[PDB]
DNA sequence: TTGCATCGACTC
DNA sequence: TTGCATCGACTC
DNA sequence: GAGTCGATGCTTTTT
DNA sequence: GAGTCGATGCTTTTT
């Protein structure tokens, strides 16, 4: 069990409300949790399922090198990126 | 867009109270709305049970909702006791229900059940060759023994077991309430009818007060005292969130499901 | 026994009596203790007052589609009575007990006592006449058929699928209403929901499919809302909920034990 | 442990400075992992250069709900309490 | 807007590399640029050192802000060892300096370091009444005997310690250069001088060496000759990534620092407070 | 010993040589070995190459303000040169060789025959000296306060955070540290300020009370922009080198050769 | 012929 | 008289 | 929020 | 993104 952040973009009022089953919305777009691998997974079938043209980003904590992993679902100018097994974060223009 | 199911009890918070507004879905979550117009999301699924307080209206659509994700919601009075609860329709299997009736309606294999539910109770077998009712005596008696002791323990004048149409049963009731909830909550889960009970039986919440009753004084009694050493005008709240401490710190809501289904297998059957 | 449906208002308490409230007021009185369970349609909400009172003369809730067409939820999870339940227990664990309540239910489906020789033959036999009377709908009402087909169709097969959904919403709310487990069946087993086929089962083609096959025809815009409104007319029209309560007390009673 | 920062309508001097120490995975949403008294200097930060914007910090603990967060400025997006539950109430 | 600190070396990342772009300050924040116009944020609080390759451009901002965070930046050539760095001004307390230099400069003090160095690369303590330059000598001879015995570990062609103006020699190379980094780095944040040194003297990184070479070969080693093992195209990646990689699962960042602090320590004088 | 400063361009490698660039071309050729130290003002970027070919030559980098009237980094952290470190521990370490020091620094600045005292003396010439520059610039003068003041206070303050930027440069690039100082002790900038000290008053702080006089939009801007000018024009990093030399020298120790 | 809620399109 | 970067104000 | 493209100014002091 | 205010339709089937 561990703690889950999902922000999403321009995505459809069905996936902004169903996360709000099992989330908390402290701004727009940015929920928080705390949940085990397999509800995780759940919710990001959910999101890769219903996420339209909208765009979405999930992280959470893990015990790896930097901390913490995310994923991305959908097209955005900021993407992830490697620099020798450190992900980061590049800013398309 | 299409699916959804309902989440494990385990993950789960142990219970919420919503008071003095109405609950509504608005775009397929669960919301609580306020007579000023204050939307409040509510983790419905992320909630084993709900508790709606005086002043609440439902609509139907949080009803269906609610019981989508299994999650039970009980309806609670002016401080109440449980008054009313809705779920699931029922049982998600039948081989379950069935196994429990198997138990229940042979006399013998319910010594077996009853017998364990003693021991699980008192850290001790119960005694060789005496009938249902006769284990029932024993409870009775030990019980009130115990009341009188956490009473001496805590220093807290007590004068019975009292129902009324005084602090101290008012705090018992109310911390009994919530773990019917969570005790209702997790039978339903399990796929158990929470009518088919072994010590009690003809009653809507049987099996309910059975269970509850096992761990009810290790778990949420004392604290009943304890509180009701304080003399507040409100104890009801302390009351809740101190369950709901007791229910997260003793890991209670995994711990229920193991329960039933050890206390079930001692009926020595598939 | 009786029961009332309620739709597009909020259910509240007068003078501890239930009352049915719109923005045109008062839309139905109903005095407590009038009705042993009410069915909660769409567009309603229930306010806190209203549980306390059903609750108070033990009044079953169930929240449900139009006319029953689907289950949602119901109060007292589990079935509120437990004698019932057990009773169907009884009947259900009873090798022999099942085999003449099934026996039974095979009777008041043809009108026909069943063949005398063991459960399975009689799965059998239903499964022919079954195919036969879909083969006779067809016949009847001039639509091609080319057999029984459901991946999670073909537009006959998705008509049926969706009334016989309906029509499980409906048998399920009369077990409910009953007190009765949907889960404890006697020619269905081990599933949530066979008891409701069992009983659905049994006046499925009367009425329920025969609207399919009609529906079916008409090929319409299309199918799935047409067949469930319809089904819901119906169901409201001839009574079919109530009917049920009868059928599945005269079934179980058939075990010749003792109904509570 | 895990941290996470989300800002709103807040100065470019603020928005680089969180990005000396955090990445940044959509505008205004920081991710890291970090030590208390990282943290503590962190919203000293925030605290010291949200203008008129708004902050919110989260980040996990071994805390009832499994973790706490707190705002800076104003939202209509706030937090509420529920017997000891922390949710969030959306004004209007 | 006004304040700004470093952070402990404790939390940081190792060290990461960077590529082919400019390192430019936007908004007070540290990005890389690259030729299409890619903006990379980089957390440079959040790292001990950062390494510079060819084709690498570095604003002045970008180099004082590095600076203020107490970030040392690494030039780094050709798959090369370390060629130039830059950082903090200097030590941040005289005290600690000025305890270095006693402990340097008299002969004995610095007989009691070099024997704590041994006992700590060897797991005992050095023989009695030798001078420094025989420990050298035995320090010399157990090293040549250490690198026969990884090669004979994981089956290794070793012919020597030879340097390049052989596979085996570069992954040496690369692993020792990250490591001299993150050593640097730690002697910096701890605010003493790279310079002074007590078994290397007379060079630029004498005491770099000497921390570095107490931990070389239980860490950073061993999986240069594994790497070695494997005959890859691109060696130093690998390098980098598992020196990544053993820094953060053997603590090493954090352990830098008590290690210094013990080993002048054995002086037997005392260390001003932190 | 010899230096030189580059402003507004990027710093590169042509023919194993050093080159300033902007859009107009080749500002400055420096041929490698011409020189020791290269001071990095604003608006400046380095290449990989200018790196490398300055660590092959042994050449100090120095990245500074205009004219280094700040210091932001060095390379070579620590100083590059132990021995020179060595001999300012040296000469910081005994007690007696300090006292020389410091009575030399004071002669620079003969000292009475007792390093406290001197100290005392020190304070109260340095009122007499602000209260004779106040006099000479018909300036209101109201004593020593400094909380983190008045305007000369905040002009005085400016000019000495940059000359102690001058100092620092002229320090790292003769190779020694900043740290160890001989009247101040125990901060990082002791020996800066030593050495600022010394030459304070000749030049920096006369600007400061003109200034101060003159009451302006801006006086730390304007404050640095002149001492800027003054450090530029009067040659100040390069003779600051020699000062500091003759002062540890004053030990009468040998010190290492170049 | 009453109502709760999703889904549109058009300006903050 | 050359340049890197923060800060403005006005439309996507 | 994030582009532009003009403005400015290489600066957030103290021993 | 988040208000509105019109549109629609109480529905995402199977034994």
């Amino acid at each position: 069990m561990s703690m889950l952040v999902v922000v999403t973009e321009n995505v459809p009022p069905r996936l902004r409300g169903r996360l709000a089953i099992w989330l908390l919305e402290v701004r727009a777009g940015v929920y928080v949790g705390d949940v085990s691998a397999k509800i995780r997974e759940m919710i990001w079938e959910q999101i890769a399922g219903l996420a339209e043209e909208g765009n979405v980003v999930m992280a959470w904590a893990t015990n790896t090198e930097t901390g913490f992993e995310f994923q991305t679902f959908g097209l955005n100018r900021r993407t992830p990126v490697d620099l020798d097994g450190l992900r980061l974060v590049s800013f398309l223009p | 867009w299409l699916p959804l199911n309902p989440i494990p009890l385990k993950d789960r918070v142990s219970m919420i109270f919503l008071q003095y507004g109405q609950i509504d879905v608005i775009d397929g979550a669960f919301v609580l709305i306020d007579k000023t117009g204050i939307r409040t999301h509510i983790p419905v699924g992320s909630v084993a049970c709900i508790m709606l307080e005086p002043g609440t209206r439902v609509s139907h659509a949080a009803v269906r909702l609610a019981a989508q994700v299994g999650t039970l919601l009980v309806w609670v009075g002016e401080a109440g006791v449980r008054v009313y609860a809705s779920g699931q329709p029922g049982g998600a299997r039948s081989d379950k229900l069935l196994y429990q009736a198997k138990l229940a309606l042979d006399e013998d294999l319910r010594l077996k059940v009853v017998r364990k539910m003693f021991e699980l109770r008192f850290g001790e077998p119960a005694p060789a060759r005496r009938s249902v009712e006769q284990l029932r005596g024993i409870e009775g008696s030990r019980v009130r023994a115990t009341y009188a002791l956490l009473a001496k323990q805590y220093g807290v004048t007590w004068n019975g077991r009292r129902y009324d149409p005084d602090t101290i049963n008012q705090c018992i009731s109310a911390a009994t309430s919530c773990l019917y909830g969570v005790t209702e909550a997790a039978i339903l889960a399990a796929g158990y009818a929470p009518a088919i009970g072994f010590v009690h039986t003809g009653k809507p919440l049987s099996f309910v007060y059975d269970i509850a009753d096992i761990i009810k004084f290790d778990t949420v009694v004392p604290k009943a005292f304890e509180i009701a050493r304080r003399n507040p005008g409100e104890p009801d709240r302390e009351v809740r969130l101190a369950c709901r401490d007791i229910f997260r710190s003793s890991k209670t809501l995994a711990k229920l499901i193991p329960l039933i289904e050890d206390v079930l297998a001692a009926g020595e059957i598939q």
